[PDB]
Order: structure tokens, then sequence, then C-alpha cells
């Protein structure tokens, strides 16, 4: 109904050129460089396993190919979506090449899309980390990245890594005593399971990501 | 947030 876009990727005619036409059509263009969960539709360049497209997939967005930008332009509307989809098979078929990476990440973004926008349908919006109490134990370089991703896929960030803080704590990601946390029911795992979780078509086996530490439970 | 620094960061994958 109203629609809100954010742009990645994309040359500087091409931005401008889209941010025009967004606008144009009525929907909402955000600026801002980072991830903001208000959007609705992101329009990419090429996949990229960095903070901006997994915090997409991990909200469920649509996740789409300029081509989109260009059907809106000649219906003088936003059109239907589905065929626009990075890890659709019309993209997969338009493109002439896809590595590997981008075709996995490609097919991440329209599975996790499918799923959370059925449920939304249904009156429930939760994203790929619903559920998760998360204790973050990361480079303080990398932590506000790590919190924005998790939130954006609506995981609760813990407010450090205090012992009272294991109860609650469904996930401790590493890359505090890790046994403890082990010992009060936490998943103290390797901070590479987070990409790995949106990336894997089923679910990793946490085994393969568990703390030296936490290995006993 | 530093967004354009963070965003050429690649998440880890044992992949
Ligand atoms: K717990
Ligand atoms: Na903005």
């Amino acid at each position: 109904k109203q629609y809100i876009f954010q742009l990645s990727s994309l040359n500087p005619q091409e931005r401008i050129d889209y941010c025009h036409l967004i606008e144009k059509l009525g929907g909402l263009v955000i600026e801002k460089q980072c991830f903001d969960p208000t959007c609705t539709h992101i329009v990419v360049g090429h996949p990229l396993r960095n903070e901006k497209y997994l915090a997409s997939v991990a909200a469920g967005k649509w996740v789409l190919h300029r081509s989109y930008l260009e059907a809106c332009r000649t219906a003088g509307h936003f059109v239907q979506e589905e065929d626009y989809e990075w890890g659709s098979s019309s993209i997969l078929d338009v493109l002439t090449g896809i590595n590997v990476q981008q075709r996995r990440l490609a097919l991440a973004a329209m599975r996790w899309r499918k799923k959370i926008q059925q449920r939304q349908e249904s009156g429930i919006v939760e994203g790929a980390f619903s559920g998760w109490k998360v204790i973050l134990h990361v480079d303080q370089s990398r932590e506000a990245g790590f919190k924005r991703l998790l939130q954006s896929g609506g995981a609760k960030v813990l407010p450090g890594h205090s012992v009272p803080l294991f109860k609650e704590a469904t996930h401790l990601f590493s890359d505090v005593n890790i046994a403890e946390a082990a010992a009060q029911n936490v998943y103290c795992l390797r901070t590479e399971y987070i990409a790995d979780y949106l990336m894997q078509e089923s679910p990793p086996h946490v085994e393969n990501y568990c703390l030296p530490e936490a290995i006993s439970f | 947030g530093a967004c354009f620094k963070d965003a050429e960061y690649i998440y880890p994958s044992l992949e």
C-alpha cells in the first residue's frame, strides 16, 4: 500500500534517476546509508554478504533487481514484485552469469521474504531472529554492525554479558564465562552462525558452531 | 552508525 525503498550497490546516475522515479510513483526513498526497517523494498545492484543486504533478508524485505524499477517506469505505477526478486527464476534467467555466492544470497533473500511475508499476510510480523535473546562478545569495531543486523531480524540484544543475563539469553556470539552461559541453556556460538543461518537452505548444525568451552552442553 | 565504512565488512561464514 505505502512503498518505502532503500537502494544499494547502484551507480550514481541510477540512484538519482530511481529516487526521482520512486517519488513520482508515490513511494518514499530512505536516502540514509544504514539499513532502515521502515523500508518495504530494497533495490540492489548485486547481492553481498554485508550488513545492509543480510539485514534486508533477516527482515524479509523485497530484495529486487533494478529491472523492477524499469518495469514500474513503463507502467507508470509500482508493479507486482515476484518476477523481479533477485532469487526468482525470472531474474536468474535474465542474468548472463552469476557467481555461486551471489546466487546463494539471492535465493536466501527470496526464501526469507516468502516465509516472513506469508506470516505477515496472517497478521504476525517476525524476522529470521524472532525469539533470539542475544549476548554479543565481539571486537568493539564489530559490535554495532552485529547489533543492527540482529535487531533487523527481530532479535533482542541484551545489555552486556554479565551472568544475570544468561537466564534470558538464547544465544551468545563470540568472534565472560562461556561454560556458565552454556550451563544456563545458552547456545554459545561463533559469529559465522549468523550469516550461515540466513544463507543455508536448512538451519545450520549448532554443533559445527559451538564455542570450545560450551562443547559439553 | 559508521554505515559507509561498515558496509564494506563481509560477515564471516564457515563457507
Ligand atoms: K538461557
Ligand atoms: Na532519508
